[PDB]
């Protein structure tokens, strides 16, 4: 057993009835001194290292060619001047096992944390040395963490795409289904997760060219997609992961849900495809009143009205569909369907829940389209337009797919440095650069939507960590007050940066004029309401930082009306799992699952205490399974009111909880304005 | 926690003697020396004789005293494999390799052999001592059964596996490998039934049952060493066979939830090559 | 003169319920009246009980007392079929068609049903009365076993066959036909063993054994009539089933070498409709 | 139980010790008089019927509009002038249950046999009334039978594609694999069988973009194809059928064969995909000498030589591949592989066997490409060129994909009418019309190859029926003599018709100049050898017909040299599965499987005696399983010397035959020139 691993395992060995938390610093120091320094390649100078990395097909020479070697040396010195030290063994282990560049044989280490940070900053700056230094300071201070794809692949010749989340609309035709399979395989080949909307596919038993009962429904396409994702499993290094979304009013909803039953037959069972359900307010209203509900055949609706069922307003068109003899529908029990969803989530954690009306009542780009589904992580909520892929030698009608490149603010580090504005603006710049340099040449809708909408996702992490290290309970009203103020500030500064970018480039996103930003309806609550902390304790946390007021929001509204917005979507809180160890932070805005994380790496078990965990803050590091999910919903709803996209919201359930408790949590989240529910985790 | 899983594994391993054509073994059998042919015959007869006891007494007696319909069904299936499949398979191998008179003589010899008889009668003695509604006597018999399935057969299995790993007597070696694969799962299953009884006992009674198991293992092991030298010295293999016996003794102990008795040893590479729904109440929708 | 051919027939008939997909019966089941579903569940539950005891007790105990390794192998195989294949298949049917509560209720119903308890008491009592080396007690148990195989199952078999013959519940019906095919050969085989023992007796002893067989048949018959009425009156079929069980009683007697006891009757025509590798040598590449 | 079924079931009721074969005429008469005449939609005259059929979207009006109604009436009168009577119940039952046009509710019969034949003749003639009458006489005499697709769909608005056999080349890339899946689904949607060549795909464990052990091999692509064919099930009435072909020297050959093992794991099993193996002479040579063989990783060969492994001559390149260190190969036992093939064919009848060198030593278009694989029925053997499907917005490099429309001569009726030449020429004209009227909108390579090659397949059926009805044993030398003469005449007249069509249209098939037809190498054996019958009994069967001599073949060779050839491929003997009943003929050139065919339709069973079966010819109707497969191989090889494409050759094996017997049959077929082996049927 490695010496550092033995030191780490001493964490759990109680001394004086207390965990030996100081053993992790010794564990990380031993890990470095005994493995990392030994296995780190030696280079006489930075010039030689850069030459070796470029010539040996490790780095892309184009982005490094925009700087004189003096500027590159200055940036690397800026990264190294901080003398950054990993506070725990797990942070350094995760970095040097996942993100640190290694020789082609995976035997030696070519990049340190400073080297990766400097390369990422130089890639972001796009030839600006001062901007590169600012990015280096942001990342080395760990105020901002680029998403795993960007952090790992930026500046590397043999790299996947820096965007890893894609949403695909599928039209009701064989050409569209085949193109969807091809695009999913192409995108999974790039390492990105693919979410597909299957609500426009006709249900099982529908006619194909005036021949009845010919359609296999969404389950056959689901089997096709599951096999496609299994085949394009990223060369075996990471199994292909895809998500399928179906509106609850789709006739195949019960068959769609049954694909995740354990007892499901292997023919119908889908193994590697995640499933989410889009629930309009109409379904919740029907279930609340216990009224018999109907699920519709999409193709009958399309023929009767000329539009897709998910392209129409269900809250208004449900009665018309029920009263239309030319629309085929199946009677269902809405409460039985809700209970089936709860039981399926308890057994497997699926499906994801998207509350469509919660998403679209605040959606700023409803003129472009309503939000119909989410991504594989359930935090992407953007307008999409379905593409029409025609026969060979015909012209395809390319629509708008969804993709956003992610980055996370480190809430603890941002608050400690009092740099919400600067961090948010720099992260927005880096995400804009990543979006601009991204070009998928096998997903026409994805490429077109990336060019037209310029969507980015700026997330946050270490909310529970920051609160616990400041003596604030995650479920307390003070925690919600802090989240309200912090995310209001984040939204304000991201909007300001988007407007500044639009002014500098003299260009907004496609169809901005019809958005709520253009009309000013977006800023109504910000100009009419105040979001400064209501608790003196929280207000003190923001000392030295300007909290935007109603006057500031009015000025920002006027500025946006004058100059517009560059990004259709800016903020989305993704789960941010792997890089949380490197950042030494709690994942996303969710509460911690366990105070100390027990992991197995090889035959050695590693112990990871929650970042900042200690005797004096043990009580504030309350585990998620012990919290009231209603309070977690309150926190997420407080945060979600300042996020234009969704928040990846996992539910942490105890094994004693019945399906009724899960249903109550779902209904409260829908009541509280929650947009999506990611996972039902049971302890 | 385990019977339905073992049911599945047992029934999916079903096979019949007729599936393997045996005649092509004569093309390697003719090239073995007299000592090799003699050892093979004697080993084969040893396995045959022990497996007959397991089919006629061992499995049916355990099935009789174990409570539970599903356990009785699995045990019945195992007894069937002994009597209907394994016994016919051993007979088929014999009839292929030796003429009738040679088979009768080998069985006469092995029937009189001191080391084969000692172990056969020790095991049978414990099966005969099971008393109705006495779980202690049942446990002792289960220990004996696990020792036969997971340990005593292996001084015998060694030789067919040794040939099988060299490309000799491949058809009969394939048959033996299928038999051995059945005995392995039989040993694991009966082992779990024994642990169930063991876990129902007091700490003093447990210590007493452990002493019984180790004492029995020791008696059988010392006789196995003699059995081994008696058969394998003439073909120079006894040292390696002894390592294989100890390795399989450790597996038998682990089947009974006990610690290994013998230090870990490497095995001959030729032999290795051979081897809660609740309904919504109309108030959950209001907050 | 017969065991080898029965051995071959039994092993070639080997099957598992999982070979038959049952989801195809879902709709024809849904469409039956509550009375029909109730009778069907109960009928199969009565069959499950009989096979449970035939597998756990009847076949193993007869195997124990019958001499000869091949005869024992056949009887052991038949025992395995009873509890590892037949009894289990009914649960496959139940788990497909019925919710857990209905399944739980029907198994509770077998425990408290007086006719089913009486027939089990009588048959199992005779099995457990067998005395070692006492051929008369063995004969009596073999008569009981033939009556279970060739007579008692048939009040149960009627209903799946009745549906199969109308093109209803055909997957479940396929399972039942496989079970019936097995029981027919089981009844013949045990019948032949019983005749062996009977043929050893004096004329006076034979006369007593016929009395035993006929008295037992009548006692079982009278109980089966009440059982049949209890199950089938709600579906209107009791008289038809009674004709069927009398028909099969005659077949059981014939399996025992006795003359038919009941007069011939017309059975529902619906129910009648319900019924190598060798290597390539060098010369193989030239012509 | 219907009366006709009762009469038909009387066939097996032996009277006087002999079957009552005369009950079938009574059975068919009762069937007609009691079901067909009753359930036939009544129209006052042909005009009203045609107007109703065209108006109700039954008949396409494009082909009918080319004729004045007087011409259509004359053609229909010609069809009815024969007073055609179905000789057995099964023929009429098959026609009126599979091909007769029925109302949309499938309750009434709109088309009689004469109406269907007249519609097909009008479709073929393309406006030529006399040509239409000739087609009507040809089909009503049952001398020529259009394939099931052409016969069923011709002249129908709802009709699918008249071509049903498709061969696709798959290039070694994700784009090409996705395009192959899409094209397979598109062609299955049309109801045609699709065969794919997987020999170009790199083996499992090959590198993707200098990333080793990333490729999943041909089995992952096979799983994708199996799912695609399962999804495109053609309404489910006929499950989607696809075949995958792999070269025996491919690395994945063992895994390719393991997909058809019953013991194979379900994640590897491919339920709906037939598999064929392409065996070069090199493999047979290696197995004959018991030498150790190697299977190569295709991508290593492609990188080393810039060409695909299956694009090279293995008999010339095997030693170079073995001696080349840059080529990756693993050792195999050729005899063990042959035994595995025999065992797999015994267990499941798979894989199909294609003898590549037998096919390509007589292939006339080796200049275009060698024949690398076969179709789902194993009789299509044509040159193919793989396509290069590139990224979206990148132009594709469309190759040549194989397709042919099928037709069958009725040997018995062609010989009775002494109309081999006229029947062959009319069938060639009809096949050419079907080829010219086909346009596949989602298979660019299929459509391009159809335009360029103009390949047609003219098969034959009723060989065994004709021989038995003439006192000739199938295995006898006289049977092979007749087959030789008849198929030589068929080849002669099909070549003459192809040359005449090329002369009339002024065009040959693409790349005809490099073919063996152009150089005259094709006609060497015909100008040097006389193919007249060598037996007086056989020579008498051809009395009244002119048998081409060496002088006639010399004249035809000169004529072809002058005018070229319109078709790259003309003759292929497909199985002709269900349309043989309508023609009351034995299936293809295979011997009959049973003397009396017992089948269950609905809940009533029907008996079909072999056509012409009687006491006098009972012994000549020997069943295939009772036949010496060596004599069947001899007969098929005799026929194959005059067929430019392959022949669907099913092996009929008794349960007592070991795997060695199957291996010997395959080796004798390879020795005798057999190109493909279709199925291993065991009694
Ligand atoms: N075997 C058959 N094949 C095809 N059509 C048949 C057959 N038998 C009868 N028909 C059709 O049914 C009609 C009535 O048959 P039937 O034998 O009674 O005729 P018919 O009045 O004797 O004279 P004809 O044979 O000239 O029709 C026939 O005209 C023909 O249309
Ligand atoms: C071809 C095919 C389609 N489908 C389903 C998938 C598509 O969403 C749906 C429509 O197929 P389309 O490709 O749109 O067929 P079509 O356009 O020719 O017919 P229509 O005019 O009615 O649109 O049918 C199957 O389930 N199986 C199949 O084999
Ligand atoms: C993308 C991908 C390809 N493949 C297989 C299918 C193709 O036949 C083969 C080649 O893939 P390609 O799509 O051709 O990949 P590439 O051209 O970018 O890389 P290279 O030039 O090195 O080939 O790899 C997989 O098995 N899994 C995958 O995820
Ligand atoms: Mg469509
Ligand atoms: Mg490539
Ligand atoms: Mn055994
Ligand atoms: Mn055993
Ligand atoms: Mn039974
Ligand atoms: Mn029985």
């Amino acid at each position: 057993v490695p010496k550092w691993i033995q030191l780490n395992n001493e964490i759990m060995i109680q001394k004086d009835g207390k965990f030996q938390f100081d053993k992790d610093k010794e564990a990380v120091h031993s890990y470095f001194v005994d493995y990392i320094n030994q296995n780190t390649v030696f280079f006489h100078n930075l010039k030689e290292k850069l030459d070796y990395l470029v010539e040996n097909q490790y780095y892309e020479e184009e982005f490094l060619s925009l700087y004189s070697f003096e500027d590159i040396k200055e940036v690397f010195k800026t990264a190294y001047a901080k003398k950054f030290r990993f506070p725990s063994f797990m942070s350094a282990f995760k970095f040097y096992n996942d993100y640190a560049l290694k020789t082609n044989d995976k035997k030696k280490i070519l990049e340190r944390y400073e080297d990766r940070i400097s390369i990422v900053a130089l890639f972001f700056a796009n030839g600006d040395t001062e901007k590169a230094k600012e990015y280096v300071n942001l990342m080395i201070n760990q105020e901002y963490q680029p998403s795993t794809p960007t952090f790992l692949n930026a500046g590397r010749k043999r790299r996947g795409e820096l965007v890893s989340c894609f949403l695909l609309e599928v039209n009701d035709s064989l050409n569209d289904i085949s193109r969807a399979i091809d695009i999913s395989m192409q995108l999974s080949k790039l390492g990105g997760g693919v979410s597909l909307n299957l609500s426009k596919l006709r249900a099982k038993g529908e006619a194909i060219k005036d021949v009845e009962n010919a359609t296999k429904g969404v389950v056959g396409v689901m089997k096709l997609l599951d096999n496609a994702f299994r085949y394009a499993d990223q060369m075996g290094q990471r199994q292909g992961s895809g998500a399928a979304y179906l509106n609850i009013f789709h006739r195949d909803i019960n068959d769609f849900l049954d694909t995740k039953k354990i007892s499901a037959d292997e023919d119908v069972r889908v193994k590697t495809l995640s499933i989410g359900v889009v629930i309009p307010d109409k379904f919740v209203e029907l279930a609340r009143e216990d009224k018999a509900a109907y699920v519709f055949y999409p193709h009958t609706i399309y023929k009767e009205y000329g539009q897709h069922m998910d392209e129409m307003d269900m809250n208004e068109m449900y009665d018309k569909f029920v009263d239309n003899p030319r629309v085929k529908k199946e009677k269902i029990n809405p409460r039985k369907l809700l209970e089936k969803l709860a039981m399926l989530r308890s057994e497997s954690g699926y499906p994801y829940i998207m509350f469509q009306d919660n998403v679209n009542k605040v959606h700023a780009n409803n003129h472009i389209s309503k939000v119909k589904f989410s991504n594989l992580c359930s935090e992407v909520l953007q307008a999409s337009q379905v593409s029409s892929y025609t026969d060979y030698d015909e012209e395809d009608e390319i629509g708008l797919d969804i993709s956003c490149n992610l980055g996370s603010l480190n809430i603890l580090n941002v608050m400690e440095h009092k740099s919400i504005e600067k961090t948010v603006k720099l992260a927005t710049d880096s995400l804009t650069h990543v979006s601009e340099t991204t070009d998928i040449r096998n997903a026409p809708a994805v490429r077109r939507a990336n060019k037209a909408m310029k969507s980015i996702g700026l997330g946050a992490m270490n909310l529970h960590g920051y609160l616990a290290q400041n003596g604030i309970a995650y479920e307390s009203p003070e925690a919600r007050d802090f989240a309200n103020t912090f995310f209001m500030m984040v939204n304000f500064y991201s909007i300001q940066r988007s407007a500044e970018i639009a002014k500098e480039k003299g260009e907004t996103f496609d169809q901005y004029e019809g958005s709520t930003y253009a009309t000013g309806e977006y800023f109504d609550k910000y100009v009419s309401t105040d979001f400064s902390p209501k608790y003196e304790k929280i207000a003190n946390l923001f000392e030295g930082m300007h909290i935007p007021t109603t006057e500031d929001w009015k000025k920002l509204k006027a500025f946006v009306a004058e100059h517009g917005m560059y990004h259709s979507y800016r903020l989305c809180i993704a789960p941010t799992g792997s890089i949380s160890y490197v950042q030494s932070s709690t994942a996303s805005v969710m509460p911690i699952m366990e105070r100390i994380e027990e992991r197995t790496y090889g035959n050695s078990k590693t112990y990871y205490p929650m970042p900042g965990l200690a005797s004096n803050n043990w009580f504030f590091y309350k585990e998620a399974y012990d919290m009231d999910m209603f309070k977690v919903v309150d926190m997420i709803a407080t945060i979600q009111q300042h996020i234009d996209q969704g928040i990846s919201f996992t539910l942490f359930l105890k094994d004693t909880m019945t399906t009724r408790d899960l249903n109550r949590i779902d209904l409260y989240a829908h009541h509280r304005g929650i947009k999506t529910i990611y996972y039902a985790r049971t302890k | 926690d385990f019977t339905q899983m073992f049911y599945n594994q047992n029934v999916k391993q079903f096979w019949l003697p007729e599936e393997i054509a045996l005649n092509g073994d004569l093309l390697t059998w003719k090239y073995l020396g007299k000592n090799e042919q003699d050892t093979y015959m004697k080993v084969l007869a040893g396995l045959t004789l022990l497996d007959t006891e397991q089919g006629n007494t061992g499995m049916p007696i355990v099935a009789e005293h174990v409570d539970g319909h599903q356990r009785k069904a699995v045990l019945n299936f195992m007894a069937m494999m002994e009597n209907a499949v394994h016994a016919k398979s051993y007979s088929n191998i014999f009839m292929t390799l030796a003429p009738t008179e040679t088979i009768n003589e080998v069985f006469e010899w092995v029937k009189q052999n001191k080391y084969l008889q000692k172990k056969a009668q020790m095991i049978v003695g414990l099966y005969k001592a099971i008393q109705k509604d006495d779980e202690i006597s049942l446990f002792k018999a289960m220990v004996a059964s696990v020792y036969l399935e997971s340990f005593l057969f292996y001084s015998g299995f060694y030789y067919p596996l040794y040939f099988y790993g060299q490309g000799k007597l491949m058809q009969s070696g394939e048959i033996i490998n299928l038999i051995l694969r059945d005995e392995a799962i039989h040993g694991v299953y009966v082992g779990l039934l024994a642990q169930e009884i063991y876990n129902k006992q007091t700490e003093e009674k447990k210590a007493e049952l452990r002493e019984f198991a180790i004492d029995l293992l020791n008696q059988l092991y010392e006789n196995e060493l003699e059995y081994t030298e008696d058969l394998y010295d003439q073909v120079g293999l006894s040292h390696d066979v002894k390592k294989f016996i100890r390795y399989n003794a450790n597996k038998a102990l682990m089947n009974l939830g006990f610690d290994p008795y013998f230090e870990e040893e490497d095995i001959n590479p030729i032999v290795l090559n051979g081897l809660t729904v609740e309904p919504l109440k109309d108030d959950d929708f209001y907050f």
